[PDB]
Order: structure tokens, then sequence, then C-alpha cells
RNA sequence: GGGGGGGGCAAGUGUUCUUCGGAAUGACUGGGCGUAAAGGGCACGUAGGCGGUGAAUCGGGUUGAAAGUGAAAGUCGCCAAAA
RNA sequence: UUAGAUACCCUGGUAGUCCAUGCCGUAAACGAUGAGUGUUCGCCCUUGGUCUACGCAGAUCAGGGGCUCAGCUAACGCGUGAA
């Protein structure tokens, strides 16, 4: 049997006196889920083939090719007018953190 | 009795008692797609979805973990209606109980069904 | 054939038929009264659930059905439809054991009819639910009169009469729903509430509160709701609440009373009538009496059909079109005060 | 739903693949492994709801650490909270070591305190409450012998022969963050519940 | 009188945590003039604190079911060694059967030093009609193995000499048993334990749906 | 070995021979062959065994029903008389 | 060399080792593990194929080699099984 039903049926049975968890253990079952197969599924941001090679580079694009993709629809080779856009934000953040 | 059943079968058993929930079998029959849903509705397993009715084979089982060792027989041998009364009572628990499984001409039946039916055939698994 | 799912200490008969929406007829609600009176007397048994199909909850009492075996003059095919599932809830109240009700689908007509007198209701995104019974003609019928007769103050009037939906959020808001969960993951609490060798309610309802109420956060579910019906649904009577709206005619809030009163419209007269003879009648009574109470009113309105249209309803809603049939020849500006009572005859 | 937000800013779902269990992983991301923080939420709700309740008689408890990272925000208990007792706070300070939890009753008279502590307590725990790696493994055995209920930190890192024994896992997976306030939760338990 | 002296053995033990945790707290300064009352006060815990789990010899930690025994002679040989090792096996013929093995000095001592500990360690078994065991069964220790058919009321125990003490003193009337391969002894134990702990009673057997009917 | 005393059987006892069981000690029911006896040095290939699917047909095997026969005595259930 | 020495120790040394063709047909022919098919938690490697590459591997096949979850084993242990 096992650690929570055996010793119910134990004390069923009246093979040893209760223990003084028993009501909550009861009252608390342990958290069981679904038995599932093995495949830790790899899981992926959707915008992976490009921070890897953009980084590279030069966070914030590991996160800003989502605001390229939301356009990326359309997008033939998008990435020269993103790295753009990312030299305009490093040009201008770091125009500001060396003001500072 | 053919030898993809028996392995049907005992790959069932075996994904069973490692734990996982569900596998599929690439060598399809009819004669086990009867027996995945005997043993359905009798309980022990949860759904059976065969995939491709010809040509290819593919079925994908999901199951419940009950005990399931059902050994799929190879060496064919008849059984008459009268006789399961006493063949029957060599499974594993010789009395409790098991599904001897037998086919007929009026479809695969299991031991119940046979006794009921009073029609015969030929054994094909068992059931503990 | 209903679905007999039995897990270890858990017996689930779910009915089904994915071809009828999950509807009910007397076969399916009959089986399931065997299923209970069994079940009443086991030792083996713990509690019991309910449950439906991929698609639904429930749907329909198959009226289709009863006017199609009505169209005859058989006084039986119909008298046992509605004593058989009169007695059905009746024992659904006074069960021995705990009753779990599941809901995802559009719950309709006596959708909830069957579940709510149990004990644990879980509630799902798009659970959705109404009483359009008044839209076929009929009532909300077998202890509606008793779930929504209990409610906030006039909130039962508003649902019943009108019938709008009844979501997740707002079951659990307005205690409609005991608990709540997502779709993907409602099995998840399936088998935590089937495996539990436990007898007692006071424990399940842990184990089940466990993933049951956590999640209350309405913005704009009934945030004046209620005092935008305490101005009108609190008045006496059907015809009066309406002139009112009428009134309400309005010039701020009137893109709210304007679409009531079209699904008010859309409803019979002298049905109207009955919603409230249904109500403010079984605001104070228990759920065996307000269950003759509507047995009554069942039997009578459907063979004694003197002024309403019990089969028009049937005819357009399903068969023709929802068109509003004809069932208002005299509307509720002449719906006699004994029009009410001339259904409600056999109070002796 | 908001606790999930900050169960995820709490950098704790992801932890590195040293797994035997896979009920748990939403997915990986090559030097993580992201476990269902529901499901840590939920374990949470199980065993802190036992230790409420076991609360309500009032049975020893006695935690369990070797890993002094915990030790200020842990120490916060165990003293004036759940045992009650500074003193025994202190042999769990520098306890799990000797003959434990079933020859307690042993002598131990030996002492020669010279820079030892050596307290030898002796009380049978109704339930134990652990958190570190593996170095305590004696308490997780002799508790599946005797029959007491755990609850335990469990990472990936975990042999069968005590994911399968130990009841209420908390997969918590402490990460990046290494040790953050968590057992503030069991501290909001059993003060202002006995009543 | 449990309680009562259960409380007061902790009496004794709390003040033994009292002072010792006063003079432990005390570790700064000259060694001597606590350490003497270190020693006394320490056995004197010692002493006392050992007779909680001495308790459970005779009198409690001893119920009233019944024991049976078995007994071999092990060796050392650093000159001429030997020994004693002993079995016992409980049972209350309502079937809790439990068992133990312990080694002594002499026989007699080993049958009592196992005598108090048969009684943990318990199994309980499910005697299906107080007379006979719920179907067949096989069931196999190392190289062991064991066959469990009952019968219908009125023959009677059908087993060897290890098995029957067993079965009898479970609460069994009318099995039917075979072991096979070895016919060692410990074996034979733990091969019953193993072998009747296996049976799944129909109240098991509602793992699933369906009340099986017992056939009247 | 002798004296006494006692247990088991009983008009019968005990020894040997004879056959089965115990004996899973030829294992179909009911085994083994790494280190314990036992995997051939290796393959090829003959019979031989065994061995994919779905569609169709036939009805040999298969299987359902009836009669004949399966000597009587025997085993066995019951019943009755018989001691 | 020894009590003695057919020997081990030294120095000589033919047959034999080698090639040509034939004959035998055996070895601790030793993973002391027949052959084949399906199912099995991983990690570490590694021989040679394949796909995918954007700082670098990821994947996929055939093998050869350790270490292991489990499973088994009288015991050791294997886990390309001895599941």
């Amino acid at each position: 049997g096992d650690l929570l039903s055996k010793t119910r049926r134990l004390v069923g049975g009246l093979a040893t006196r209760e223990p003084v968890w028993l009501k909550a253990m009861e009252a608390s079952p342990p958290p069981v889920f679904p038995r599932s197969n093995g495949k830790i599924q790899k899981i992926v941001l959707p915008e992976d083939p490009y921070v890897r090679k953009f980084a590279n580079k030069h966070r914030v694009y590991g996160c800003r090719v989502l605001e390229l993709k939301e356009h990326g629809i359309s997008e033939g080779d998008a990435m020269s007018v993103a790295n753009m856009e990312y030299l305009s934000e490093r040009k201008e953040m770091k125009k500001a953190y060396k003001r500072l | 009795g053919r030898r993809i059943l028996n392995d049907a079968l005992r790959t069932i058993v075996n994904a069973e008692r490692r734990g996982k929930a569900s596998v599929e079998l690439k060598p399809i029959s009819t004669v086990m797609s009867s027996f995945l849903r005997i043993m359905k509705e009798k309980g022990y397993i949860k759904n059976f979805q065969v995939y491709d009715p010809h040509r290819v084979g593919r079925i994908t089982v999901d199951l419940q973990g009950r005990v399931n060792d059902c050994k799929a027989l190879t060496y064919r041998q008849d059984v008459r209606a009268k006789e399961i009364e006493k063949y029957t009572e060599r499974t594993l628990p010789t009395r409790q109980w098991g599904y001897v499984v037998i086919t007929t001409p009026d479809g695969i039946l299991d031991h119940e069904e046979a006794i009921k039916r009073n029609v015969g055939g030929q054994v094909l698994g068992f059931f503990y | 054939q209903v679905l007999v799912e039995g897990k270890a200490k858990s017996r689930a008969a779910i009915l089904n038929n994915p071809s009828s929406l999950n509807a009910l007829s007397a076969p399916m609600v009959g089986r399931l009264k065997r299923l209970y009176e069994s079940w009443e007397e086991n030792p083996a048994i713990s509690f019991v659930l309910m449950k439906g199909s991929g698609k639904t909850f429930c749907s329909g009492a198959d009226v289709l059905s009863l006017y199609h075996s009505i169209n005859e003059g058989n006084t039986e095919e119909s008298k046992l439809f509605f004593e058989n599932l009169y007695k059905f809830v009746y024992l659904q109240g006074t069960y021995l054991k705990p009753n779990i009700a599941i809901m995802d689908g559009v719950t309709m007509g006596c959708g909830g009819g069957i579940s709510l007198p149990g004990m644990f209701r879980v509630a799902t995104d798009k659970t959705v639910l109404a009483h359009p019974e008044v839209q076929i003609g009929f009532h909300p019928d077998a202890g509606a009169s008793y779930y929504l007769s209990r409610l906030p103050g006039y909130l039962g009037e508003y649902l019943a009469l009108t019938g709008q939906k009844l979501n997740g959020v707002e079951m659990i808001a307005c205690g409609l729903a005991t608990h709540y969960c997502l779709n993907a993951r409602l099995p998840l609490i399936e088998e935590r509430i089937g495996k539990l060798l436990t007898d007692d309610p006071a424990v399940i309802e842990d184990s089940l509160a466990q993933y049951g109420d956590l999640v209350y956060p309405d913005s704009s579910s009934v945030l004046h709701k209620i005092e935008l019906i305490d101005k009108y649904f609190g008045l006496d009577t059907v015809e009066e609440i309406i002139e009112a709206m009428e009134n309400e005619a309005a010039n701020s809030c009137n893109e709210w009373c304007k679409k009531t009163l079209k699904q008010i419209k859309e409803a019979s007269p002298l049905s109207l009538k009955i919603t409230l003879q249904s109500i403010r009648e079984g605001r104070f009574q228990t759920l065996d009496q307000c269950l003759t109470h509507e047995y009554r009113i069942s039997i009578c309105g459907v063979s004694k059909v003197v002024s309403g249209d019990f089969c028009e309803g049937i005819r357009a809603r399903l068969v023709d079109k929802d068109f509003a049939p004809k069932w208002d020849p005299p509307r509720l500006e002449d719906v006699s005060k004994d029009m009410v009572d001339c259904y409600f005859t056999p109070a002796s | 739903v908001i606790q999930k937000l900050l169960n995820t800013g709490a950098h704790l779902g992801r932890r590195a693949a040293e797994h035997h269990f896979k009920q748990y992983a939403y997915g990986t991301r090559n030097g993580m492994t992201i476990i269902d923080s529901d499901k840590t939420l939920i374990c949470l709700r199980s065993a802190a709801h036992f230790v409420a309740n076991l609360a309500h008689m009032r049975g020893n408890i006695f935690f369990v650490n070797t890993n002094p990272l915990f030790d200020e925000i842990i120490e916060l208990t165990s003293r004036r909270i759940q045992g009650d007792s500074y003193n025994h706070n202190r042999a769990m300070n520098l306890w799990k070591m000797g003959g434990f939890l079933t020859n307690s009753y042993s002598p131990k008279k030996f002492r020669s305190r010279h820079k030892k502590l050596c307290f030898g307590p002796t009380t049978m725990p109704d339930c134990v409450v652990v958190f570190d790696s593996e170095r305590k493994s004696s308490v997780i055995l002799e508790a599946s012998k005797l029959q007491i209920p755990v609850v335990a930190i469990v990472d990936p890192n975990v042999p069968l022969e005590f994911f399968e024994k130990i009841t209420y896992p908390v997969p918590a997976r402490d990460s990046v963050k290494f040790v953050y306030l968590f057992c503030n939760v069991i501290t909001k338990c059993f003060v202002a519940e006995q009543m | 009188e449990r309680d009562d002296i259960l409380l007061e053995k902790l009496n004794a033990i709390d003040k033994k945590l009292e002072i010792k945790l006063s003079e432990l707290d005390h570790t700064f300064g000259k060694k001597g003039k606590r350490l003497e009352e270190e020693i006394r006060e320490l056995a004197e815990d010692r002493n006392a604190l050992t007779e909680k789990k001495r308790q459970p010899l005779y009198r409690k930690g001893y119920d009233v079911h019944v024991i049976d025994v078995k007994k071999v002679c092990k060796v050392t040989k650093g000159g001429r060694v030997e020994r004693y090792t002993a079995l016992m096996v409980c049972g209350n013929y309502e079937g809790i059967i439990g068992y133990a093995k312990a080694k002594a000095e002499t026989g007699q001592s080993a049958m009592q030093k196992a005598y108090e500990k048969c009684f943990q360690n318990l199994h309980y078994v499910e005697r299906h009609e107080e007379h006979t065991i719920a179907h067949a069964i096989q069931t196999s220790y190392k190289k062991t193995k064991l066959y469990l058919w009952p019968a219908p009321t009125t023959t009677g125990m059908k087993a060897g000499r290890v098995v029957k003490t067993i079965l009898l003193l479970a609460g069994f009337k009318n099995i039917k048993s075979k072991v096979i391969g070895s016919r060692n002894s410990y074996n034979t134990v733990k091969a019953v334990l193993k072998a009747l702990n296996a049976v799944e009673t129909p109240k098991d057997v509602q793992e699933k749906f369906g009340r099986t009917v017992v056939e009247k």
C-alpha cells in the first residue's frame, strides 16, 4: 500500500493506533498530476533565428524581435532596418548615458 | 495466433509498467483492433484511436494504468462453448477473474459473452 | 446510452447525445433516475458527478419531440416526461451523497435544472447559461423558481423573465458557480476528485477548492446591474415593470433598457405572466413544493392551451425559424388576471 | 494568477535538467527547465494546508536544514513559532548528524564539551519539513522507515529512492535567485491559525 | 496511567533540558565548576530517557496475540565463536500477522530478544470470509515460490509446517497451499508475507467500475 | 545387550521385495544451459516449424444443433435394501 | 645447478617456424553468454554516413566502448540484457 493508504488500511484493520497527522494528511492530499510520457518539449520564443545572429552584432533586441515580427508578416529582409532602429536607440541611449 | 499481436500486447504492458500514458503501434490489425476495444469496454484502457483503415498501419492507444499482463497466444487451439468452464480456470488467478478471450464466427468475444451466446471458436489471450 | 465512467469511488453517469446537443429525453432522464436510485443505497460509491460532452453540457428538453408527441392528444406521453423530470430534480435535491456538476458549454433551458440542487458546481470561461422557456411559450421550470428565486434583490426576476447569459465569472461572483476552473486543466481536477478515498463533504470541498475558487476579478459584470434593476424589476407586475421600462425608453442608460425590452418582447405575453407566477410566488417556498407548483403549471399550459401558444415557439424557434411566432394573440395588454390561474387551477 | 506573476519573478520555475520526473516541465531553454508554476503553487496549497491542519492537534514539526543560506530566513521561525524552542532551534543549527530519529533514545552521554554542541533532544516529530540538497538523507530514510510524512523541496536532482518515498514534494527548484524568502508563507501559517 | 508516566518522564526530561541548556549556554569561562553537574545530570537524563524505549519490553509494547518461534546457530571464527539467531511470528487469529528476526548468545535469550520486537513492523492480511482466502495466487521470493488456492469451508488447512503456523493464526481455516523451490524456513516466512499481501479482494478490484457480485 | 517402564498401532502386527507419491528428481500442467551439468568453433541450406496488411470468395479445419454408437462390470452422484 | 635432476639457469644445436600445394578438422575455437524480432530512464564517450548551421553546435543513422533509473540474479553482477 501507498504511504497514504497503507496507513489508513493499517489503522482500520486495527494494526497500530492512530498517528497524530492522519486527519490532516487526508484533509490535504498530495499534489498529483496527470501521468505523462517522456519528451520534455523544447520550448522556444518565436523570435529565435535572429537574436543569436544580432547579439553577435551588438538584451533589448532579444525581445524587440517581437516588435519586428509584428510587421514581419510582410518583412522581406527588414533585419537591416531593425538593426538600424537598434543603432538609433543605442545612439540616443548612449548620448543620454554619457550626458549623465 | 500471430506474433504482431503478442507484440502489441507486450508493448502495452511494458509501457504501462514503465509509466508512460500514450503509445503508438505501427503494424496494426483487425484482430488487434477488436482486442483493444474489448479491453477498453471491459475497463482496462482509455482510448484506442486507430488511424489508417487501410494500406499503412498506425494505432495510437492511450492507457489508464491497470494491471494488464495479457499474453497473446501463438499456438492455435480449439475452444468449444462448454469447455470454457474448465479451461478459463488456467488463468493466473484460477478462480476469481481474468477474461480468456475467444474468437467466434459471430465476432470476437470474451468468455462471459461466449458462455452466454453458447458459441465457440479459438482462444487468443488472457487478462491479468 | 449514457456514459458511465466508474473510477475508484467516484461513479459519473454522463448522459450524452452529441447529435442532439446533449438534449434530454424521457429515456435519458429515466435511466439516470435508475442509476441514482441504485447508487443511493450503496456502500461502495462515495459521491456522484455530472458531466457532458466535448461541445456542451446541457441544451434543451426535447420539447420539439413533445410537440410532435402532443399534436395527437395522449396525456401520459407528456405527463410522464414531466413527472420523471420533476421527481428527478426532487431526488437530485434529496440525495444522501455529494453531487458535483461541471459546466463548460451552453447550459440552457433546463440546463442547470439537473445540476444546481446538489453540492458543488464548477464553471468555465465559455460556460453560457440562460432559461428561454418564456420564449418558447413555457416557463422556467423545475426548480429554476428555487435557484433563481433565492438571489439578490429582484435579480431572479431579471434572470428568469428576460433570460440573459450566465457565464463563469458571473456565476462565481453571484455565487451561481461554487468554483471555477479553466478548460484544458479541468481533468486535472477530475482525476484529483476521482482518486480521493474520502467520504465527508467537509474535506472534498477543501481538496477541490485547492483548484476551486481563485478568481473574482470582474469589473463590468454586474457592477451596477443591481441598482439598474432595483429601479424597475422591483415593481409588482410584469406589465408595470415593462411600462416603467417604456417610460425608461430613456436618454442615458437606454442602450440597456432597449435590449432588455427586446429580449422580453421575444417571449409570449401570458408566459411573461407565468414567469412572475413562478418567482414572486416561489421566493419563499421550498423545492419539492415549488416543484409540484411548476408541475401543475407544466401539465396545464400544454394540454389546456387556451391563451398562450405552447406549440408555436416549438414550430418557429427550431422547426421554422427563430422569428417570434404568434404566441401573443392576447398580448400582455389584454391578459386576463385569471389566465394565470386558468393555468394554475388544480391548486386544490 | 498575480501570485504566478510573483513566482515567475522569483527566479524559480527555471532550473537545469538533472531530472527523473517530467510531470512538471513546461519545456526547456538549454540551461534551464521550466516547471509548471501552477503545480508549484498547488503543491504549496496542499502541504501548507496540511501543516495548518496538523496545527489543530499541535503536533511537533522539527524542520531540517543544512545549507546555511536560508539560515536567517528559517531562524525567524521554529523559535516562538511552530515548535517554539529557540534552544532546539540551536540543535537544528547544528544537527541532522548522528544516530538519528530512530535510535533517538540513544545514550549520547559522552560530551567532553570542548568547542562542541552535542544537543540530542528526543521526541517523535509527527511530521517533517526539510530544505537542502542531499546531505540530510538520513532524515528522509528514517522518516520513510518509521512512517513519518515529510515535506521536502525537490529539484530535478532527486533519486527515485527519495522522490517516491517522500510525500508532499514542493518542487520549488531554488535556482539563479538562490535562497529567497519562501518560508514566510508557512510563517503566515500556524500563527493567527491556532484559535 | 500510561499518559501519567509518559508526561512524568517528560517532566524529568524537561528539567534535564532546562539545566543542561543553561549549562551549555554557559560556554564562557572556567571549566570544571559546571562540567561536574554536566556529567551528573546528563547521566541522569540517560537513565530516565531510555526507560521510555525500555517500556515496550514486557507489559505494553506487548499485545495479547500469540507468537511462534524459529532458531538456528550462526558462527564467527575468531576462535570458534558461536551465537544464536531466532525468528518470531505474531498473529491474533483475526489477521494482523507480523514477525521479527534477531540474534543473541543462547536460545531462550534469542527467543526473548525477539519476543518484544515481533510486535513492530506489522502487516495486516484480509481473510475473506473469516475462514479462507479471496482467490488463487502465485507469489515468489528470491527462489521460493508459493501458490494459494481457497477451499470450500470444510476441507481444512492443507499446508506444510512453516506455512501452516502462519495461515493458522492469521485466521484462515480452508486454504490449500503449495510452496515449491527452496525448502528453507526464513524464505517461507516472508514468502507467506510477500504472498498474502498480494491478494486483491473484490474491495480492491473495485479499483475501476463494477460492483463484483459474489454469485450468492 | 538385559530388567522395569512407557508410545504407536491391533488379530493382527515388523522386516524384505515389489509400483506410485514426496520427486518441479525429464518440469505439457511443472525446470534449466554467464560464473554451478549443460549454447554446437562457425555459418550455409534440406526437409520441418513458425512467420505483414487490407478487399473477395469457398466452407477442409473451426464451430452450433439431431440421431447412432461409444459392451456390460468399473470410477462417480443419488437412492434405496446390507451389515 | 642438487640429497638427486631427465628440469628450471648458460652455451651448442636438427626437426619445426617460412613458401608451394595437398591431408587433417581440432584450442580456455572464451563477451566461458546459440540465432532472430519487437518494446525499454538516461548520461558519458566514440568510427563513419546524412540533414540543419552562423560562433557552434543542433539533429539524425549505423556501429564499438564505459556509467547508470529501473528489471532481474542463490551470490557476483548485466543492463548491444543476464529486462
